[PDB]
């Protein structure tokens, strides 16, 4: 079942998209279903696999992390969390920011070829007395 | 410089002078190999140290921008380590520094020039070791008067 | 020197060279890769003010202590830093006209704190010292909102507090392939988009709680977004930047390499010398 | 002056000479390898046959089967031969072979003279040779003389 | 063998029209594993061409090594 | 002059069981600021351990010095 202007997105991925004329899902307060002709309005849902039927009668449950859905009128669209929000939670990280800013620490990037570069740089330049003989 | 003619020369000198193609090359008016020339004579203890000392110094700077002349050359300046730069900075000032003009020569360059005196140098010394003024204009340094002097350029300069 | 010291330094060139080559074409792949990448970003953003807006018509009325977010007290800044090798003057011009806008607040003199992402502005900030509260790095290739989080997080401890009033936030923006100019952002201000509330929202609004849960919390969601896409322009444009730098650096040091072979030319007259008149020398 | 080489096929340049020599004029021109591979020179001369042109030109050739003497004497040979043509008040090119070829020759020579070499052993007097050489070349008043030749390329010194 | 340093005017005039036909590509391909293969030093995660070219190039190659000592068909 | 620069076959024969003894870390913290010395082109690549190392490598390097003219106890 396909509605009429759907879709599930994030910026960083949109998951679904298109039309769902029926979409099972738990609202996080409510019964939720969709099926056209209800009125624009805002809700979020509790995460879990949400069976919608959409397109020629293709229907799916699709695991919700949870997050911020609404249809505007004549509009449908998911927004969610990736994760739900934890309370705490990045205040261990802000410890941890407190911890890293006072008690020195560090992050990587992998790039062997950035190593090997830094061997090049190094080993390149290293050796090289040349610029005396060299004149100018 | 292997001139054998140049070897019976620094084996019989007694003392010497040297000049930079590349300095006269950098179009220094000046333009004698400093790093080159030594003076046999020059005793710190005769010098007392802040002389020897002084000296010693800015040699350890032309070992310096000498010795990383080549890692820009290959680089750029890109990657300059800041202490470093800041050196850099000083250092091609302090070549663009050593410059003054002399009277009898306004022959060459219509330019006159004046006599020097010595303790002025002495705070040189200093203020350069110092860095001492810290805004100071590097086209301003060459061929320049006192740090009154190019106080006044300085000024407008 | 006998190639010794003459070929000496040419295979130091021609390493040299391959190891450019190596650099420029990689380096290119990479910052291809990245622009293509990054495309990703606009979407759930502009949802985010196209919604936010177009409720904000009448229903924005309603409140703004978000809005308000804090007092001139403090101003704030963020700032990330720098995972990658020989990108080019970057922090160089970003710590720079960072440095300028301290200056303005010296000459505000308002209070201020120190945020920053990365090892290379946190040797900026950290060599320059400074009041940062925290910093961030090592996310790399990929950035993770998670890890973003628990920075933002504690970032919201200053509106949360209302302790900082304004906030910028910088990063260099593209000029795209030619170029990337350098971004610094307001921030702790409101964004301030007039276009969206500007006619009544016509969609029926219903809203089970009240939207401040949606003020606060959307509103934090949404301006993260704006983070993690500059974040990436700052990177794809990091990868272009060294790739072009690959190219110049490669190519002045064939000068170079000229210039020995005058010297094996030099050379070659000189074997050729001192064994010609090494040769006159043994006809004797 | 060539620039060019093996896999040139050199020889479609000088075919396009052939059809061009007549073609363009009835001035007629020969020149003659010396100190060289063999194999080319028959190639060449069935080559000959197939550009079935060769009769407006001829000559005999060196192919380094042979002793100097011979070889630094050759060029007086085809000066004359030429000189027929040109004498002729005709006008015309001929391609030339490896110098270095010739003018070491020249130095084999001054071993040979016991004479002391020119630097780096050159013919002591070997320009004066080029003398003889470049020399030759004119196109007269009457007559008309062009030419190429490849010399043997040292290393690109 | 130095690979391709070493050079030969003459040619493949006397060669059998199989074994003539048949033998061009390890010249100039097997020049380009040589010489492509430099990129793998620093490069990493090409793509496949460059992988089963590459791979046909280097194990090639191994199938190129022979004995000392041994005789051929 | 420079460690290894100059070198003698005599040895250590002549070094004294204390000043024989005690005298080792010479040649490494040779190597060592020498060897130190490769990194420093790259700069910023390095740990603490590298920088105690190098630290007390520059921290040798003054540990030589000596007058233009002194005797010595």
């Amino acid at each position: 079942a396909m509605t009429y202007h759907l879709d599930v997105v994030s910026a960083e991925q949109q998951m679904f998209s298109g039309l769902v004329e029926k979409i099972q899902v738990t609202g996080s307060e409510g019964e939720l279903g969709i099926y056209p002709g209800h009125a624009p309005l805002l809700t979020a849902i509790k995460p879990g696999m949400i069976r919608i039927v959409k397109q020629h009668g293709h229907e799916e449950f699709i695991y919700l992390s949870g997050g911020i859905l609404e249809v505007q009128p004549g509009n449908v669209t998911v927004l969610a969390d990736t994760a739900i929000r934890g309370q705490d939670l990045d205040e261990a990280r802000a410890m941890e920011a407190k911890r890293k800013a006072e008690e020195h620490i560090s992050s990587s990037h992998g790039d062997v070829d950035y190593a090997q570069a830094s061997a090049e740089l190094a080993k390149a330049i290293a050796q090289l007395r040349v610029i005396e003989l060299t004149k100018k | 410089l292997t001139d054998p003619s140049p070897a019976t020369t620094f084996a019989h000198l007694d003392a010497t002078v040297v000049l930079s193609r590349q300095i006269a090359s950098l179009g220094i008016y000046p333009a004698v190999d400093p790093l080159d020339s030594t003076s046999r004579q020059l005793d710190p203890l005769v010098v007392g140290q802040e002389h020897y000392d002084t000296a010693r110094g800015v040699q350890s700077i032309l070992q310096r921008y000498q010795e990383l002349k080549d890692i820009i050359a290959i680089l750029g300046m890109d990657e300059l380590s800041e202490e470093d730069k800041l050196v850099v900075a000083r250092a091609r000032k302090i070549q663009r520094f050593l410059s003054q003009p002399f009277f009898v020569a306004e022959v060459f360059t219509g330019s006159p020039g004046k006599y020097v005196s010595l303790k002025d140098t002495i705070r040189g010394f200093k203020g350069i070791m110092e860095g001492e003024y810290d805004h100071l204009p590097e086209q301003a340094f060459y061929m320049v008067g006192s740090i009154e002097e190019a106080v006044e350029k300085a000024k407008k300069l | 020197a006998g190639a010794k010291d003459i070929r000496s330094k040419i295979a130091s060139v021609q390493n040299t060279q391959k190891i450019t080559k190596a650099m420029e074409m990689v380096a290119a792949s990479k910052m291809r890769k990245s622009q293509d990448r990054m495309a990703a970003s606009r979407p759930y953003a502009e949802t985010m003010r196209k919604v936010i807006g177009h409720l904000a018509h009448g229903n924005l009325e309603y409140k703004h202590p978000y809005l308000e977010d804090r007092d001139v007290k403090r101003v704030g800044y963020l700032v990330v830093s720098t995972d990658r090798g020989l990108a080019g003057g970057l922090n160089i011009n970003l710590f720079k006209k960072l440095l300028a806008e301290m200056k303005t607040w010296t000459d505000k003199g308002v209070q201020a704190d120190l945020a920053m992402i990365g090892s290379k502005g946190v040797s900026f900030f950290n060599s320059v010292g400074g009041n940062v509260v925290a910093q961030v790095t090592g996310m790399g290739d990929n950035p993770s909102l998670s890890e973003l989080i628990g920075p933002v997080k504690v970032m919201l401890q200053a509106y949360d507090e209302g302790r900082l009033d304004k906030l910028y936030i910088v990063s260099n923006k593209f000029i795209n392939t030619m170029s990337q100019v350098p971004t610094i952002s307001q921030l702790l201000p409101l964004p301030a988009s007039d276009d969206d509330d500007l006619k009544h929202k016509s969609w029926d609004y219903l809203y089970e709680p009240d939207p401040k849960a949606l003020l606060d919390t959307l509103l934090r969601r949404y301006v993260e977004s704006q983070v993690y896409q500059g974040v990436v322009e700052n990177l794809a444009s990091e990868q272009a930047a060294r790739m072009v730098a690959m190219k110049a650096a490669t190519d002045n040091g064939g000068s170079l390499i000229k210039e020995l072979q005058l010297v094996y030319n030099k050379a070659r007259q000189a074997s050729i010398t001192q064994e010609l008149t090494e040769i006159v020398s043994g006809a004797a | 002056g060539l620039f060019g080489g093996a896999g040139v096929g050199k020889t479609v340049n000088m075919m396009e000479l052939i059809r061009n020599i007549a073609i363009e004029h009835s001035g007629y021109s020969v020149f003659a390898g010396v100190g060289e591979r063999t194999r080319e020179g028959n190639d060449f001369y069935h080559e000959m046959t197939d550009s079935n042109v060769i009769d407006k030109v001829s000559l005999v050739y060196g192919q380094m089967n042979e002793p100097p003497g011979n070889r630094l004497r050759v060029a007086l040979t085809g000066l004359t031969m030429a000189e027929k043509f040109r004498d002729e008040g005709r006008d015309v090119l001929l391609f030339v072979d490896n110098i270095y070829r010739y003018t070491l020759a020249g130095t084999e020579v001054s071993a040979l003279l016991g004479r002391m070499p020119s630097a780096v052993g050159y013919q002591p007097t070997l320009a004066e040779e080029m003398g003889v050489l470049q020399e030759r070349i004119t196109s007269t008043k009457t007559g008309s003389i062009t030419s190429v030749q490849a010399v043997y390329v040292p290393a690109d010194d | 063998v130095n690979p391709g340093i070493s050079v030969s005017r003459v040619g493949g005039a006397a060669q059998t029209k199989i074994m003539k036909k048949l033998s061009g590509g390890i010249r100039t391909a097997l020049a380009q594993y040589r010489e492509l293969a430099a990129f793998s030093q620093f490069a990493s995660d090409l793509d496949d061409a460059t992988r089963n070219q590459l791979d046909h190039g280097q194990k090639v190659t191994e199938l190129l090594k022979q004995k000392q000592y041994a005789p051929m068909s």
